[PDB]
């Protein structure tokens, strides 16, 4: 007989940075 | 103009509490309030808070934006 | 269980028993009519409201066979075994008689079949497509569902034939709260005393198992009060009306459990001064939320915003405690710069939670402390992290004025440089009045000083006007500062009079020397520069004048 298998592998996010200016 | 009138609507519903607890206070010792209409004090003593919105530099900065 | 039990819903009871009972004891009228009635239908709203509730009294009344499904619980291990299952629960129910199918927590087993990975739940969301429309969809058989996230399910599966009505049964009001005491208070014994209108006054956010929670809550604060078993005791339990009490100033709301703040004690006493402003905030907050039939009759919705500015420490986060303790309506208490986060889109995210929780409760009052920290000027920042800001910045305008209900979000904001707030803020709308909170004058000085001083034991004549007229140009921190300068002053004295004393009670006062020589370091807080500024600003928004 045959048999089922769940799975949950990951996740991929996105950043926010800040930056500096010299006027 | 929508503060304006809710100012006013604001009065008029402190006077008509105030006019109701007097007159439970009387009854303790018919009509709701002494004039379910709001009168015209309470848009003559509503307009000493309301401002304008908008500063003339936004108006100017709009103004140009118009322009170009 | 039965019709008595659910209550505040009268709506929604009606159309679920009507379209579970109508079509299953007159199917003639329904062949006269022509068309059949609605099938499947969804419950949703937010949690602990009676959906489950609804479903149990359904079963226990109608006579028709009823059959229940928990979602996960079709799942299995085997390969095709979950849809075997729903298929043999389909033909189980239809077989025998007339049935009502029940798919609790629907969610689990309809996901949105574009957003999902995986292929067991794409094959039976697909079963159940099948399973309610198709070729032999269903014969004499109704289906419910039950759901927290609505938005959750996949569109194809909420179309006619598969879930063609759709109730919501959501937060209750007075009326409902105080119909769902009654029957929560139908069984216990009650002492004379308790009175459940005011109670369901108070109860500003409560839903469905929330008041359950606080009967119980009451009980068994009644039952830890006569056990410091004889049938004497047994017998003569009264609940009384202190017993809700305590257990309605102890719980709150569940929606608000998650920001449950934490719990200050102060008064309104202990704000000294500033009368005028302290009743045009209790106006402007008690009127909304306990007359509106007046507001209905002049047919105006009510003013909700209000934004204090002033030098610091003139008392308005005194004022915002002041609110968050002495006031029916539940507080949220939101610091400026908590909600930002280093994600794309999660601050906006976060206020938009906080909001929805605002007005789930409501009425609810926010709480924005430093306004200028979130909420400043658009555009100006050249070098930026993407505009975070001003999309913060846009996402608050809309939540505090978009395609809402405006039913009752109260926001204050409380910042003490007015020149960088939005002008989009101040208009009328989101902060209708701005309340400027002045250095307090002599008669203010000395009523802020009375009220730190009523905990206080002072000599008998030690006059505070003195200090009063000496105080010009001082806030209600400073005279904080002169009043733990005199009382540091004092414990010193105690405390070098306990070593004279212990060296082989002294002190019951504050002397008018420890006010004294405390007061050789007064110092005013608010400079000059900062007083013209403010001076400055004030005298603009009067030049519209
Ligand atoms: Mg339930
Ligand atoms: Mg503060």
């Amino acid at each position: 007989a045959a048999a089922a298998a769940a799975a949950a592998a990951a996740a991929a996010a996105v950043a926010v940075a800040v930056a500096v200016a010299a006027a | 103009l929508l503060y304006i009138v809710q100012r006013a609507a604001k009065y008029a519903i402190k006077d008509s509490i105030e006019a109701h607890r007097q007159h439970e206070a009387e009854k303790e010792v018919p009509e709701v309030d002494p004039v379910p209409y709001i009168t015209k004090e309470h848009f003559a003593e509503a307009m000493k808070t309301a401002k304008r919105s908008v500063s003339d530099a936004e108006l100017r900065r709009y103004e140009a934006y118009s322009q170009q | 269980v039965g019709y008595d039990d659910i209550g505040g819903c009268r709506k929604q009871m009606a159309q679920i028993r009507e379209m579970v009972e109508l079509p299953l004891r007159h199917p003639q009228l329904f062949k006269a009519i022509g068309i059949k009635p609605p099938r499947g239908v969804l419950m949703y709203g937010p949690p602990g409201t009676g959906k489950t509730l609804m479903a149990r009294a359904v079963a226990n009344e109608t006579g028709a066979f009823f059959f229940l499904i928990n979602g996960p619980e079709v799942m299995s291990k085997m390969a095709g075994e979950s849809e075997s299952n729903l298929r043999k629960a389909f033909e189980e129910a239809e077989k025998n008689a007339p049935a009502i199918i029940f798919i609790d927590e629907i969610d689990s087993i309809a996901p949105k079949r574009d957003k999902t990975n995986g292929e067991v739940e794409r094959r039976v969301v697909s079963q159940l497509l099948t399973l309610m429309d198709g070729m032999k969809a269903r014969s004499n058989v109704v289906v419910i569902a039950a759901t927290n996230r609505p938005n959750s399910i996949d569109p194809a599966l909420r179309r006619f034939g598969r879930f063609d009505r759709e109730v919501d049964i959501g937060i209750p009001d007075a009326t409902g709260r105080l119909e769902v005491l009654r029957i929560h208070t139908k069984n216990m014994k009650l002492a004379d005393d308790v009175d459940l209108e005011a109670l369901a006054a108070e109860t500003h956010g409560y839903v469905g198992a929330d008041i359950a929670s606080l009967c119980s809550e009451a009980a068994m604060q009644q039952i830890r009060e006569k056990m410091d078993i004889d049938a004497e005791v047994l017998d003569s339990l009264g609940v009384t009306m202190d017993n809700f009490r305590f257990a309605l100033g102890n719980s709150n709301p569940s929606a608000l459990r998650e920001t449950v703040v934490e719990s200050v004690n102060v008064t309104w006493d202990d704000v000294g001064g500033l009368d005028e402003i302290k009743e045009e905030l209790k106006e402007t907050v008690e009127y909304p939320v306990l007359h509106p039939d007046q507001y209905t009759k002049f047919g105006l919705s009510p003013s909700k915003g209000v934004l204090f500015y002033g030098p610091p420490g003139t008392g308005k986060t005194l004022l915002a405690k002041a609110v968050a303790t002495e006031v029916s309506a539940n507080f949220i208490s939101v610091k400026g710069p908590e909600l930002l986060s280093m994600w794309y889109g999660e601050s906006e995210s976060n206020i938009r939670d906080i909001f929805d929780k605002a007005r789930a409760a409501a009425p609810t009052v926010v709480f924005l402390d430093e306004l200028d920290s979130i909420a400043k000027a658009r555009g100006g920042s050249l070098g930026d992290a993407g505009g975070a800001s001003d999309r913060v910045v846009n996402q608050l305008l809309t939540e505090m004025d978009g395609m809402n209900a405006k039913k009752n979000v109260f926001v204050i904001g409380a910042t003490n440089r007015p020149d960088q707030i939005d002008p989009a803020i101040l208009r009328p709308g989101r902060l209708d009045q701005l309340i400027y909170v002045p250095l307090p004058d002599e008669n203010a000085r000395l009523s802020i000083l009375n009220a730190q001083l009523r905990k206080t034991p002072l000599e008998p004549g030690l006059e505070l006007t003195a200090i009063a007229k000496a105080t010009q140009g001082f806030s209600g921190a400073d005279l904080l500062y002169i009043v733990q300068r005199a009382a540091k002053y004092a414990i010193k004295d105690s405390i070098e009079a306990h070593r004279q004393h212990e060296a082989e009670d002294p002190v019951p006062y504050i002397t008018k020397e420890h006010f004294a020589e405390a007061m050789k370091t007064a110092k005013r807080s608010v400079s000059d520069a900062e007083l013209r500024r403010y001076e400055a600003y004030s005298q603009q928004m009067k030049a519209s004048r």
